[PDB]
RNA sequence: AGGACCGAACCGACUAAUGUUGAAAAAUUAGCGGAUGACUUGUGGCUGGGGGUGAAAGGCCAAUCAAACCGGGAGAUAGCU
RNA sequence: CACAGGUGGUCAGGUAGAGAAUACCAAGGCGCUUGAGAGAACUCGGGUGAAGGAACUAGGCAAAAUGGUGCCGUAACUUC
RNA sequence: AAUUCCUUGUCGGGUAAGUUCCGACCUGCACGAAUGGCGUAAUGAUGGCCAGGCUGUCUCCACCCGAGACUCAGUGAAAUU
RNA sequence: GAUGUCGGCUCAUCACAUCCUGGGGCUGAAGUAGGUCCCAAGGGUAUGGCUGUUCGCCAUUUAAAGUGGUACGCGAGCUGGGUUUAGAACGUCGUGAGACAGUUCGGUCCCUAUCUGCCGUGGGCGCUGGAGAACUGAGGGGGGCUGCUCCUAGUACGAGAGGACCGGAGUGGACGCAUCACUGGUGUUCGGGUUGUCAUGCCAAUGGCACUGCCCGGUAGCUAAAUGCGGAAGAGAUAAGUGCUGAAAGCAUCUAAGCACGAAACUUGCCCCGAGAUGAGUUCUCCCUGACCCUUUAAGGGUCCUGAAGGAACGUUGAAGACGACGACGUUGAUAGGCCGGGUGUGUAAGCGCAGCGAUGCGUUGAGCUAACCGGUACUAAUGAACCGUGAGGCUUAACCUU
């Protein structure tokens, strides 16, 4: 089933009358807009182009404005694409809201993670440090070996190793959804989301289930 | 017979931290263990350990 | 990381910076105009203008906060009494940030802070 | 953050009454007993208060049969029944992290009366 | 939030006083236990006249916590130090039975109902 | 950390072409006098924006 | 009274950590030992290499010591490189 | 080497303090001849760390802590 | 035992568990009486071991402040090849 | 004209001759529990005590505590306990210097990375008029573990003691991803206390230094011990194995003919990187629609003219960031700093009057102050502008507007 793209108010609680606190994300889930329906016939496959928030008329460049101008609706803040399921058909002049994912109990968020920057070796993939103390001789934090000797020769490819830590789209999955709010273009959901106050989420329903 | 080789314990440069000289024997059923590092070679040790887990066996027999 | 540490640090000790900063500005203060390096002169505004604030409200208590970061007893009246009217009908936006070129001896980009009622 | 400070507020208790760091209250609290909810009271001193708007907290300390139990309730939850102070106290502190080594007549502080 | 070598207050009237705990139970490379979880401890400060005696090896559960105890609403339950009841270590019941100071909500279920029973006060 | 044969010209040639400067693409004019000037930097005089503000 | 004690100057040099194309051909930093004595230090003086001196480590004898440095034998010799 | 080292003697200002310790200052000198940024890992010198409390390690190495004056008090052993 | 190879000897203490330690046994490979034997208060930057305390040593690392490392301008090495 | 040795650490990685998980055969497999044998390497595979040790032994665990390779991996990554120097001592042997796979105490571990590799990350240029985008996915990587308890049931067995099945639920532990709402941690740009001191003419009130002087707190943010998630559910072709029907060989046969199952292996399904995938894919959208000559008449050289899309570069900046890069804004603007209204931390600021000999307290007053919080507001600056970028797009065939 299609995703719905959204931004990050931040982190809230909810108090329930059983007693339960319930550690929900607010999104804001806005009125998607759909930009173009990619098909079987010319394009290839089955996918959605959607668009979210609100861009400048004078800051907004010729060949997108021409894009969005075709389409008929009004330009947000980046393009995000979905993958149709067999059995969906919307049209070019559309706008989805928060309507669709009333059903669903559980969803897969996909968020720009916080980027760490130029991460350690300890920081990055959980490393144990060595010694602090006793004889340790500028090493504390350190990979210590890489590679093994002369039999590899090589250090190998994908090895954990100090770099960029973040600043990535991933995904957090199977998070259970509270509650769906139309009225003011919200999404509650239990847990923690990829991203900082602001950061432009994209939220794929259960894909798990 | 479970017999199993090892590092002798102490000095000798790159050559006896080298080495799998050092035995110990063991009776499977028993649980009676005998060492052995005395010699340089594993193989001396292996009969030497061997003859006195045998000798072992035998006051094993003996006492019971 | 600095995600959202606003502050830029200036090599110095925290201790030092914030003599430095109480020097730059009283010298503001006293010279109406002070050519200095650009982020240095970015990290005044944030110290300088809300004392100029301060001062634009006149009291007793007042004053004596401004014996503080201000320090200099001369200083402080003028601030209160000559730049308090200087500047009455506007909020915030006392200072004035205008690049002018570079340091020649190490290539630091300087730009000249200065109050907003210059002229007159 | 304007949207979410509206969504706190309506959710947010409207009948907290205005209580003071180091006062002897009772927290009536809503604890499980097999399947019937039972009121259970806890009466102790105000060692710290959290205030968030909605995730707003407090720190009730008392010495329980020998050991001392510090307790932090989440002020706007249901579970919390009634604030209940009966005497104040008369400290120039708000985080009040001492009382936990403090005990006997050191553990007693003054009474505000103001 | 206990684990291995640690030194905890005895909650019962068994016969000791300072108990080390020497194995966090239940689990492989386990390392932190919070109320109402098994763990092997030693005996290491007795009571001249009790059931046990120094040096025994027994299992033990978890009763209070200096880190703390969390509700599902959030809120936590700190105490003065950490406190265990000893336990047997084949029936896995309690040897005391005179308890001091308070339990927890999370501490009940079907083996310790007993323990919970016997405590004069529950949190 | 030491090399272990002599390093080409070539590569050395190769590894300075990204070493070399950016070049400042324009100068910026004062509208009123016709002064030529960084970008936003101040010019010689002390006008900026067709007005002089310093007088240094 | 103290080859007393704690402890600065002073004298050392146990421990770490740094530094190891060093700030330095042995140092810094934090600590550590002695600190009225078999103390420590300045100024001058003597002892000379199979010799000196040595609370003795083959230690020290001008950043060199199981026999200093320099010049000479001397272009030693080198079945070795 | 304009080298963090090595070099004997004379002078001894204020308050605190047993003190030439140490601490701010007077007299008197200096800011240590590259800076300017930014604010990754990592290294260095530090600060603080929940719960534990040696489980570290070869070894409590390091670190932490202890620390002052008066008063009370003080064991085995001892060449008293 | 600063000596015991066999040997982590055997027994006891200490520990949850102790090749270390302390006590003892004695079968001293190969102690031993001024190349002293055996005790011994005090002394030790002495060796080993244990307990309390104390703690980022560690579980398990987290943050923060500084000097670098990173960018710019300035000057400008080296080992090595 | 140098191959650092054991061990520990930190990282590992491959190998199956699999320790467990998992599938299966046999069993002297009633059942649990096993034993063994065949498959099978996706993942997991202990903390301590003693010892320098690996080993081992023990304590406890655990689903299990694999065996190995990798210079018995890994010292231009650490340590230096063992060992392999110089001191010393013991036993011992030696007349002696000294010596011992005898013991014992003490004892410098150097290297700023040129290339390859790797980790990330850019720039140039390419993909053929030029841009701005949206993406497929060639491929690659990550992740792939599980226990315990309850329900089915004290029932399928079983003299009995006892206690058995597939399947589902709960629910943990170790690991990974995400994050700050909670609990905290930190917080030397915030407040307050206090010791010593010096300075502000002096009282007050402040400030400076003292590791932030020492503390008690604590905002944003990073962050774990925190709390959400995740190991997928499953789905294909399988391994040993299990078969089905069925010949040579009238029986008979998992097979030569077809057809089913069978693990965590493998192809997909989950997440991510990713058309430099040069085989350079597709799709949307915009933009530049000019005249003349020359020698050799041509993918030739140009000349003027034009500058579009767009881009930089700058400036402001960012929960982006070592540096580019990446993202947001450039007056139509909240882009940044400060300002105004609000919120958080700290605990009645100072002045004033009162009481007390005075310290001090009282009232005044939950009082003033408050980073990076939130919302508003152009107060200042980010201005006019220029620069690179260009000019309706090549050759050969063919399907058609007009077959
Ligand atoms: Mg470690
Ligand atoms: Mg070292
Ligand atoms: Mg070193
Ligand atoms: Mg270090
Ligand atoms: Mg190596
Ligand atoms: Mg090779
Ligand atoms: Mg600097
Ligand atoms: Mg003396
Ligand atoms: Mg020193
Ligand atoms: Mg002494
Ligand atoms: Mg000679
Ligand atoms: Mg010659
Ligand atoms: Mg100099
Ligand atoms: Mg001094
Ligand atoms: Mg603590
Ligand atoms: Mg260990
Ligand atoms: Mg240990
Ligand atoms: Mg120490
Ligand atoms: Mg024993
Ligand atoms: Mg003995
Ligand atoms: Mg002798
Ligand atoms: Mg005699
Ligand atoms: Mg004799
Ligand atoms: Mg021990
Ligand atoms: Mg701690
Ligand atoms: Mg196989
Ligand atoms: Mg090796
Ligand atoms: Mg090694
Ligand atoms: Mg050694
Ligand atoms: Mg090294």
């Amino acid at each position: 089933m299609i995703g719905l793209v959204g931004k990050k108010v931040g982190m809230t609680r909810i108090f329930t009358e059983d007693g339960v606190s319930i550690p929900v994300t607010v999104i804001e889930v806005e009125a998607n807009r759909v930009t173009q329906v990619k098909d079987l016939a010319n394009d290839g496959y089955r996918a959605i182009q959607v668009t979210t928030g609100a861009k400048k008329a004078n800051r907004v460049t010729k060949p997108e404005a021409g894009h969005f101008a075709k389409a008929g609706v009004e330009a947000g803040r980046g393009l995000w694409e979905f993958r149709l399921a067999e059995g969906e058909e919307f049209t070019v002049g559309q706008s989805i809201s928060v309507e669709l994912f009333a059903d669903v109990k559980k969803v897969d968020v996909t968020g720009t993670s916080k980027g760490k920057g130029f991460a350690g070796t300890v920081k990055r993939w959980n490393f144990r440090t060595q010694d602090a103390t006793h004889g340790n001789s500028l090493s504390h934090r350190v990979p210590g070996s890489i590679g093994q000797n002369q039999t590899p020769g090589k250090v190998f490819k994908g090895k954990k190793m100090a770099g960029q830590m973040g600043n990535e789209r991933v995904t957090v999955q199977s998070l259970d959804v509270v509650r769906v709010d139309a009225e003011r273009n919200l999404l509650l959901v239990k847990g923690a989301v990829p991203g900082a106050t602001g950061s432009d989420l994209i939220v794929k329903p259960a894909v798990k289930a | 017979l479970r017999i199993d080789v090892y590092r002798t314990s102490g000095a000798g440069g790159q050559h006896v931290n080298r080495t799998e000289s050092a035995v110990r024997i063991t009776h499977i059923p028993t649980g009676i263990v005998t060492q052995c590092q005395n010699d340089r070679s594993q193989h001396k040790n292996k009969d030497q350990a061997m003859k006195q887990m045998k000798a072992k066996l035998y006051e094993l027999e003996m006492q019971k | 990381m600095r995600h959202r540490k606003s502050g830029r640090q200036l090599n110095r000790n925290s201790s030092h910076r914030q003599a430095m900063f109480r020097n730059m500005a009283g010298s503001l203060v006293r010279h109406e105009i002070i050519k200095t390096t650009l982020p240095k002169a970015k990290e005044l505004r944030r110290v300088v203008e809300p004392l100029i604030t301060l001062a634009k409200t006149d009291s007793v208590a007042n004053r004596r906060l401004a014996f503080a970061r201000t320090r200099d007893n001369e200083i402080v009246a003028k601030l209160f009494n000559e730049l308090g009217p200087r500047f009455a009908s506007r909020a915030g936006g006392y200072t004035r940030i205008l690049k002018c070129g570079f340091r020649a001896g190490d290539n630091a980009p300087m730009a000249y802070i200065e109050l907003v009622d210059r002229s007159e | 953050s304007n949207i979410i400070k509206q969504l706190e507020q309506e959710q947010m208790k409207q009948d907290v009454p205005s209580f003071r760091p180091g006062d002897t209250v009772e927290v009536k609290v809503w604890v499980v007993e097999g399947s019937k909810k039972r009121l259970q009271a806890f009466e102790g001193v105000v060692i710290a208060i959290r205030n968030r708007g909605l995730h707003s907290a407090f720190t009730v300390r008392k010495i329980s049969n020998g050991e001392g139990v510090e307790r932090v309730f989440q002020t706007h939850s249901p579970v919390v029944d009634s604030i209940s102070v009966k005497r104040r106290g008369a400290v120039r502190k708000a985080k009040l992290y001492y009382l936990r080594e403090r005990t006997g007549k050191a553990a007693r502080i003054k009474e505000r009366l103001n | 939030m206990i684990q291995e070598q640690t030194m905890l207050n005895v909650a019962d009237n068994s016969g000791a006083r300072r108990v080390m705990c020497i194995k966090v139970l239940g689990g492989s490379h386990r390392r932190y236990a919070g109320v109402g979880d098994i763990i092997k401890i030693t005996i290491k400060e007795a009571i001249p006249r009790g059931k046990v005696k120094k040096g025994d090896v027994l299992k033990a559960v978890v009763v209070r916590t200096k880190k703390g105890v969390r509700r599902p609403d959030g809120s936590v339950i700190r105490f003065d130090g950490n406190a265990c009841v000893l336990l047997n270590n084949n029936s896995e019941q309690p040897i005391g039975t005179r308890i001091f100071g308070p339990v927890t909500r999370e501490l009940r279920s079907e083996k310790f109902m007993k323990i919970i029973s016997l405590a004069p006060e529950v949190l | 950390a030491v090399q272990q044969n002599k390093p080409t010209r070539s590569k050395r040639g190769m590894r300075r072409s990204h070493d070399a400067l950016t070049a400042v693409t324009s100068l910026s004019v004062d509208k009123t006098s016709g002064e030529k000037h960084l970008r936003h930097h101040i010019t010689a005089d002390g006008y900026y924006r067709g007005r002089k503000v310093i007088a240094k």
